[PDB]
């Protein structure tokens, strides 16, 4: 019964100025836990479902990183300890987006990104060709 | 409060080379070519040499962090071997673990 | 024989945690990490920083309090933001409890210039997996 | 049957059409200024209600990075141009 | 008396008016609460002062409206005077959104509140609350001292004057996530779930009222075991 009456909406004003086209954007997360990448894939991949943005996800190969250091603190050369670092890797391909969408949908799976996972996000941008370029000056 | 003595002498040593660095440059440049003429070369090759011995970047030396270990360090997280095993064998570096294959 | 971070047999009446009982080639099969972060990703920055940033935090919340802490820390780290996981016991006041989240946590946003939040889990005793 | 509002009026001050045209911005607070200010943020002074309300408040500010994240932020080298 | 410090008071009016200088919202909720000395010859001239306040053009806050019903809220029986104030104020306030206008604006809720209990006017309450629930008025309840006494009175009021059913609505809500009951108010419940002939219940509110620090309160353990037997 103790449910708040009117709500204030955040207030998102329609500048006059015009929008970011991006034609790509290309949402690499990298982890050391697969099944963590799989429950932020399965997030991700509702969002944009919610939200009306196309998504394609695929996983390109990990990498697994070694090395060697000794087993003994002195002498005992032949005895060594081997560890590694696993990164797996997801890939979000989001397509055809306007400068708001991204900015939207980034800003919400990037405030959510699991302890331990790093993204890098590549965005392309569709761009006309500058003024100066349409007809030769000389 | 640093590990001990030599470790000491390592973090005066990284302070003297960061003051120098910009002059040691600028000075190095004039030497590292074929274009200037060698009595300029000449009287930059004694100007850097006049400078203080610590601020030479050679003698600079990647100590553990931890222990002052001079060997058997590992530069990305600037541990001893013995230091980084002890702190990966607990399951306290992110991501670490043995290695089998 | 290996030693590295084996709580050895003794005569079935020493209580290990679940993590103490688990050697160090356990580390990504039946236990996990206690520390989580990007430092150690591939192609990521910044792994010695948070190595000794590490470190410091379990002394210093082992210091800071004394005898209440009945297993390792849990340290989060996601963006900007430092989360400190403990398991504490149930013997020191609440009160008590209260001044030391408050001191910790802005002693420490101060030190290391970031929003840090100390996540208290208090249990009756400590959590005996097994009696070795 | 009658309502508060209408009624006997004190007419000592007459009814002012708008404000003061402009205001002295220029001028400084005075101690006065800014502390009955501080007096006007009490009255709507809440604790945090939730999680959410306490990242707001910290990106409010300054300690929590604003999203989406911009490598970039706080850093404008003088506003140099690419061709300087 | 009133007479003579109405005339100095409103000689200052006359002597700002005469100096060019234009009165703030202050100006006038200063004269509401010095007004509140004088607690019955100050309440017609305390609502010339608000009938002036609307004509200039100010917009009476919070506080402003604090400062009347204090004054018209005494110690009197009938309190026909305060039914129809408050009565009135709540309808202009209905629906408005507020701003931090005056150091008062706080101490509104827990004054309306107390009122809403003195009438046992549940319908009046149940507006009193859905202000503080519209938008952000939620924030102006106050201190920890005045949001115990806000919601105190307010849920003194629900159990005396609704349905059991929809007492037990507000009691899970409320408690303990709004508040911490006071040892009356569940003496309060009690007696409630009495007169809806619905004593099932009483042994939970004993357990509610261990969880709630009432455990060795002598009034509430006797009406505990009276109302049982
Ligand atoms: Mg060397
Ligand atoms: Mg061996």
């Amino acid at each position: 019964v103790d449910v708040p009456k009117d709500l204030t909406k955040p207030v998102v004003t329609i500048s006059d100025e015009p929008d970011i086209l991006y034609k790509r954007l290309s949402v690499l997360v990298k982890g050391h836990d697969k099944a963590v990448l799989d429950s932020y894939e399965y997030f991700a991949v509702l969002a944009a479902k919610e939200l009306g943005i196309s998504i394609k996800v695929h996983e390109p190969p990990r990498k697994i990183e070694r090395f060697t250091l000794l087993q003994s603190v002195h002498i005992y050369k032949k005895h060594r300890v081997q560890y590694e670092m696993r990164t797996l890797y997801r890939c979000l391909e989001l397509e055809h987006l306007t400068g708001s969408t991204a900015d939207v949908y980034l800003e919400y799976i990037q405030r959510n990104l699991p302890e331990g996972v790093a993204m890098e996000v590549t965005k392309t941008q569709l761009e006309q060709l500058p003024e100066h370029i349409k007809e030769p000056i000389w | 409060h640093y590990v001990d003595w030599r470790m000491w002498r390592d973090v005066k040593r990284r302070k003297m080379a960061y003051e120098y660095a910009d002059e040691r440059l600028r000075i190095n440049s004039l030497r590292k070519n074929t274009i200037l003429p060698k009595i300029l070369q000449d009287v930059a090759d004694e100007e850097i040499a006049a400078l203080p011995r610590d601020s030479c970047p050679v003698r600079i030396r990647n100590r553990c962090v931890m222990t002052s270990r001079p060997r058997g360090v590992k530069r990305r997280w600037r541990l001893s071997r013995i230091v980084f095993r002890h702190l990966a064998d607990h399951g306290q570096l992110s991501g670490i673990q043995r290695a089998t294959w | 024989k290996n030693r590295a971070a084996r709580v050895r047999v003794s005569k079935g009446d020493k209580p290990v945690t679940y993590e103490e009982a688990h050697a160090p080639h356990y580390i990504a099969h039946r236990k996990g990490w206690l520390s989580l972060h990007t430092g150690n990703l591939d192609g990521e920055d910044h792994a010695a920083e948070r190595t000794v940033e590490d470190v410091f935090l379990r002394k210093f919340m082992w210091g800071t309090f004394p005898g209440c802490l009945a297993d390792q820390l849990v340290l989060k780290r996601r963006g900007n933001q430092l989360e400190i996981c403990a398991v504490v016991l149930r013997q020191l006041s609440p009160h008590k409890y209260y001044f030391l989240v408050g001191y910790s946590e802005t002693l420490l946003s101060y030190f290391y210039k970031c929003p840090v939040r100390l996540h208290l889990q208090t249990v009756p005793s400590k959590v005996v997996y097994k009696y070795l | 049957r009658k309502n508060i509002f209408t009624g006997k009026r004190l007419n000592i001050f007459d009814m002012m059409a708008v404000t003061k045209e402009a205001p002295e911005t220029d001028t400084s607070p005075s101690l006065w200024d800014v502390e009955f200010a501080k007096q006007l943020a009490t009255v709507n002074e809440q604790p945090l209600q939730n999680g959410f309300e306490e990242l707001i408040q910290w990106t409010k500010e300054g300690k929590l990075w604003e999203f989406p994240i911009n490598n970039e932020a706080g850093f404008d080298d003088d506003g140099s141009e690419f061709h300087e | 008396k009133f007479e003579e410090k109405w005339s100095k008071i409103l000689e200052l009016l006359r002597h700002m008016v005469a100096q060019k200088v234009k009165p703030n919202l202050q100006t006038f909720n200063t004269i509401l609460k010095c007004l509140r000395r004088f607690h019955v010859f100050a309440r017609s001239p305390a609502l010339q002062v608000l009938r002036e306040m609307k004509a200039i053009g100010i917009e009476p806050s919070l506080a402003t409206y604090h400062h009347i019903i204090r004054l018209f809220d005494q110690p009197g029986d009938p309190l026909k005077r305060s039914s129809f104030i408050i009565y009135d104020i709540m309808n202009e306030l209905m629906g408005k959104r507020f701003s931090p206008k005056d150091p008062d604006d706080d101490k509104f809720f827990q004054s309306a509140m107390s009122i809403c209990s003195s009438l046992r006017d549940l319908e009046l309450a149940y507006q009193v609350h859905g202000l503080l629930k519209t938008g952000d008025n939620w924030k102006f309840i106050g201190p920890d001292q005045h949001r115990n006494f806000y919601y105190s009175k307010f849920f003194d009021l629900i159990c005396l004057m609704e349905q059991i059913d929809v007492t037990l609505k507000w009691y899970e809500d409320l408690i303990p996530s709004a508040y911490f009951p006071h040892s009356q108010t569940m003496i309060h419940l009690l007696q409630a779930l009495d007169v809806a002939n619905r004593l099932e219940v009483i042994p939970k509110i004993w357990k509610d009222s261990k969880e709630y620090g009432h455990t060795f309160r002598s009034d509430l353990r006797e009406e505990i075991l009276m109302l049982m037997a």
